[PDB]
RNA sequence: GGAGACGACGGCGGGGGCCCCGGGCAGAGUUCUCUUUUCUUCUUAACGGUCUAUCACCCUGGAAACAGUUUGUCUGGAGAUAGGGUUUAAUGGCCGGAAGAGCCCGACACUUCUGUCGGGUCCGGUGCGCUCUCGACGUCCCUUGAAAAUCCGCGGGAGGGAAUAAUUCUCACGCCAGGUCGUACUCAUAACCGCAGCAGGUCCCCAAGGUGAACAGCCUCUGGUUGAUAGAACAAUGUAGAUAAGGGAAGUCGGCAAAAUAGAUCCGUAACUUCGGGAAAAGGAUUGGCUCUAAGGGUUGGGCACGUGCGUGCGGUUAACAACCAACUUAGAACUGGUACGGACAGGGGGAAUCUGACUGUCUAAUUAAAACAUAGCAUUGCG
RNA sequence: GAAGCCAGAGGAAACUCUGGUGGAGGCUCGCAGCGGUUCUGACGUGCAAAUCGAUCGUCAAAUCUGAGCAUGGGGGCGAAA
C-alpha cells in the first residue's frame, strides 16, 4: 500500500479573508470522488488542515494533483476568484493560490 | 505609428504565425522603437508582445461517436454508404482466415496434435474452403481424432 | 564521436600530442560521469558509473591536459 | 525432430541472457581496470619512455 | 468568450488593474485597506 | 568480371514519418449545472560502434502413407522436410554524438546595459489508415524497356622483399592542401506572357481532423487573408436562384428547358448475341435513434529418471485447458420519435424500335466532333 | 470478374456440376488532370482580338505533360481538316 500527500497552500487569502479553508475543505470532501462516485471516501483519501491556510490531503489511490488543482479552479470559480486567485504549483505534490500580478493605476 | 516590421519580426521570433502575435496596444510607441530581433526579444521577456494560444478543436465528439460505433450504434442501412466489399474487402477477410487456420495447424503439428499427413491433408481442405473458421476446423480434427480412436479400437 | 571503453587506451589517447582538452560531464540523474577528450579527427569519451574513484582519475590524468567541468549551461 | 514455440522461445531467451552477462561482464572489468588506474598509467608512463 | 474563432488570452499574461481588483473584492466584502493590496501592487 | 545501369501494372510483408488511443508532470481554458474534464510541450541529426533483421548459400541426412508451403501453387533424389550454421540488406534496439542542445513551467532581478537561478522533458498501445522507402512474388509485350565518365574484385606472376634486420602492409593514429561562378526576392486574381497590377495561360515537391467507399461535396486546426469604388432605396425590364392549387405536353418545328431517378442491403431481371455480354436491364422490399444478443482473433504455458539452467532416455496428445491482451466488420432482436430516416451534401430517368459507323482513338486553335480520318482484318502490285 | 489454382460431388477415363481463390481487359461508374457536347445561357466598344457558368466526353491507355534535340516555304509536318 502506498501513499502521496498533497497540500494546498492558500495562506495569504486566507489571511486576507478572502479564501474560506473550512468552506474549500467541506467542498473537497462532497466533490472528491473515488471510483466515479462522489461521497466514497472512506479510508482511502483523508482530507484535514495543517494550519495557517493549508489543506493536506493523503491518498492511498492514484489520485492526482492536476485533479486537485481542477476542483480548487472549480472552488474558485464557484466564490468567484477564478480571475484574480491563481493556483500554481510550487513543489512535488504543493500547490499554492496567489494573486495575478497587480498593475497600479 | 506602423507595425507591420515589428509584427513580422515577433512571429519570426515567438516561431509562429503573425495571426497568433499579440502587440500590446498601450506601448505602440514602445513597441515601435523595437527594430531589431534583440529588442523583440526584450519586449517578449516583458510581456509587451505574447503569443496567443491555438484555437481549440476538440475530439470529444469524435471519441464518443468511436465509443457508439464500438457499442453498435450508427452502422445501419441507412447509414451505409460503400458498398459491402468497399467497407470491408472479402479479400482481406480471406487472408486473415487462411492465416488463422494455417497458423492454428502449425501450431497443431508442432505440438504433435495432428500428425504430418493429417496436416497436409487439412492444409488442403482449409485451402480448398472446408472450414469457416477456427472453431469448424478445431471440430472437424476433434472428429476427425474420434474416428481414428473408434478404427483403432475396432482393428 | 567515438566511445572507449577500456581505461589503459583512454590514456594513451590523453597522452597522445593531439589532445587538445578534456572535459568532465557529470549526470546525477543517471549518475554517471563522463570525460571527453578533444583529438584532432575524433572526440573520444569514456563513460563510468559516477564515484570517487572516478573522480580520482583525474590525478591519473595528465597535466599538461587542460580539464575542465562542464558547466549546468552552454552560454554562448 | 521439428522443434516448438516453447523451445524456439527458451532459446532466444537464452541468447538474451547471453548477451546480457556478457555486456555485465565488460562493465565489471571496466570497473576493475579503474581500481587499478595507477599501475596502468605508470606502465603507459614506462611503455613510452 | 469567443472560443469558435480565438482561444482567451491567459490570466497570467494580462496585468490585472488594481482598481478593479479593489472593487470586485469590496463588492465581494473584504476590507482591502486592512490588508493593503497597494503595497502588493506593482508598478 | 561486377557496379554505374534502368519498363509498366497488381496484390502481400518489413521500416521511418504522419494520423489515432491510454497513463503521468507542468501550464492554459470551461465551470448555472455536468465534466478525475478539453487543449498544449514531452524532441534527438549527420557521422560511428555494437547486437540483430526476407532472399539466398553451406553441413548432416535421404523423402510415397509424398511432403514443405503463399492471399495468390510453387519447390524437392539436379537432395526436399527437419536440425544446425554462413551471409546481401536498417529509415530496427542500445551506446557515443547528447543534454551541455532545443522545448515547457516557476521564482527573483531589471532606467537601460542586461539577465540570473531552480524543476522537468516520462511510460505504453493499436491499425485492410495516409505517405515515402525496401523486399520477395506475379502479370503483359509481333513493345523486352540508354550510354559514357568513374570505382572495385579476380586471373596472371613480372618485379620487389628479412635477421648490417627488412617491409613497395587497401590496419589505427598523426602532417599538408582544396581555386572560379551562381546564391536577395516573385513564381502569380499585382514581381512571367497576353499593349495593363488583364476572371486567360504557365513545369513540380510537402498535404492535418470529422462525415463518407473516397486527395467527392460540406464543416474545422496550423498557416494565410479579410484584397478586389462606396452609401441609400427596393419601380419596370433583365441576370442568377426558387415555389406554386386543378389538369398533366392541350405548349412548341421539335418535351428546348425544368421536373422526376439517383447511395447502400435484399428479391428479381426479357428479347437479342460474335456466348464474352445485354445488366445497375425491367419491376419490387427496406434504411433514423436507443438498448442488447451472437459470430468472426493474438500471445504465453505440459509430466518423470539421471548428469548437471541445459543434455539425454522415456512417457502424452481433452492445452478440447488456464492467464493476459486487442480491433473492426457482419448478422439477429426488443424498445422508441416521425410529415421527412442515403433527412444537408452527394447522387443512373427508364423502356420499344429504325438509320448509321465495328469497337477504344483522332481532326477543321477562333462558327461544322460527324456516316469524316485512323484502326485490327482482308486483297493486289514491285523488289534477291 | 479472363486465364491459372484449391476443395467437394460425379464420370472407366476425357470431361461435367457446385463452392471458393485469383485479379486480366486499348472493360466500366467516377475525383484531379486533358478535352470541348449542349444551353432561344452570361458576355458582345467583354475580365478576354475566343473569356465565364451549368451540363457533357475521357480518366491506366492510340492517357497528360516539361526540358534538350531534329524537320524550314518551290519547303516542312499532317490518325488528311
Amino acid at each position: 500500500k502506498v501513499t502521496k500527500k498533497f497540500i494546498i497552500n492558500a495562506s495569504q487569502p486566507a489571511s486576507d479573508k478572502i479564501f474560506d479553508v473550512s468552506a474549500f475543505e467541506k467542498f473537497l470532501n462532497e466533490r472528491i470522488k473515488v471510483d466515479g462516485r462522489v461521497g466514497n471516501l472512506g479510508d482511502v483519501i483523508k482530507i484535514s488542515q495543517i494550519g495557517d491556510g493549508k489543506v493536506e490531503i493523503i491518498a492511498h489511490n492514484d489520485l492526482s494533483g492536476r485533479y486537485l488543482k481542477y476542483l480548487t479552479k472549480k472552488f474558485l470559480k464557484k466564490m468567484q476568484l477564478r480571475d484574480w486567485l491563481r493556483v500554481v504549483a510550487t513543489s512535488k505534490g504543493v500547490y499554492e493560490l496567489k494573486f495575478y500580478n497587480i498593475v497600479n493605476d | 505609428v506602423n507595425l507591420r516590421t515589428q509584427k513580422r519580426l515577433a512571429a519570426s521570433v515567438l516561431g509562429c504565425g503573425e495571426g497568433k502575435v499579440w502587440l500590446d496596444p498601450n506601448e505602440v510607441s514602445e513597441i515601435s522603437n523595437a527594430n531589431s530581433r534583440q529588442s523583440i526579444r526584450k519586449l517578449v521577456a516583458d510581456g509587451l508582445i505574447i503569443k496567443k494560444p491555438v484555437t481549440m478543436h476538440s475530439r470529444s465528439r469524435a471519441r464518443e461517436l468511436n465509443l457508439a460505433r464500438r457499442i453498435g450504434r450508427h452502422r445501419g442501412f441507412g447509414k451505409r454508404k460503400g458498398t459491402a466489399d468497399a467497407r470491408m474487402p472479402q479479400q482481406v477477410l480471406w487472408m486473415r482466415r487462411q492465416r488463422v487456420l494455417r497458423r492454428l495447424l502449425v501450431k497443431y503439428r508442432a505440438s504433435g496434435k495432428i500428425d504430418k499427413h493429417l496436416y497436409h491433408e487439412l492444409y488442403h481442405l482449409a485451402k480448398g474452403n472446408t472450414f469457416k473458421h477456427k472453431r469448424a476446423l478445431v471440430e472437424h480434427i476433434h472428429r476427425a481424432k474420434a474416428e481414428k480412436a473408434r478404427e483403432r479400437q475396432i482393428k | 564521436p567515438q566511445e572507449v571503453s577500456d581505461i589503459k587506451k583512454f590514456i594513451e589517447i590523453c597522452r597522445r600530442k593531439d589532445a587538445s582538452s578534456a572535459r568532465i560531464k557529470k549526470n546525477p540523474k543517471t549518475q554517471q560521469i563522463k570525460f571527453k577528450v578533444r583529438c584532432q579527427r575524433f572526440l573520444y569519451t569514456l563513460v563510468l558509473k559516477d564515484s570517487d574513484k572516478a573522480e580520482k582519475l583525474k590525478q591519473s590524468l595528465p597535466p599538461n591536459l587542460q580539464i575542465k567541468d562542464v558547466p549546468k549551461r552552454n552560454k554562448r | 525432430r521439428r522443434k516448438t514455440k516453447a523451445e524456439r522461445n527458451r532459446i532466444k531467451r537464452r541468447k538474451e541472457e547471453e548477451r546480457k552477462r556478457k555486456h555485465e561482464e565488460a562493465m565489471k572489468r571496466k570497473q576493475q581496470q579503474l581500481e587499478q588506474a595507477k599501475k596502468i598509467a605508470a606502465e603507459v608512463e614506462e611503455r613510452e619512455r | 468568450k469567443s472560443l469558435k474563432n480565438r482561444a482567451i488570452i491567459p490570466r497570467k499574461a494580462v496585468k490585472k488593474p488594481l482598481s478593479q481588483l479593489e472593487d470586485h473584492l469590496d463588492q465581494l466584502g473584504v476590507d482591502t485597506e486592512a490588508i493593503g493590496l497597494r503595497a502588493r501592487a506593482q508598478t
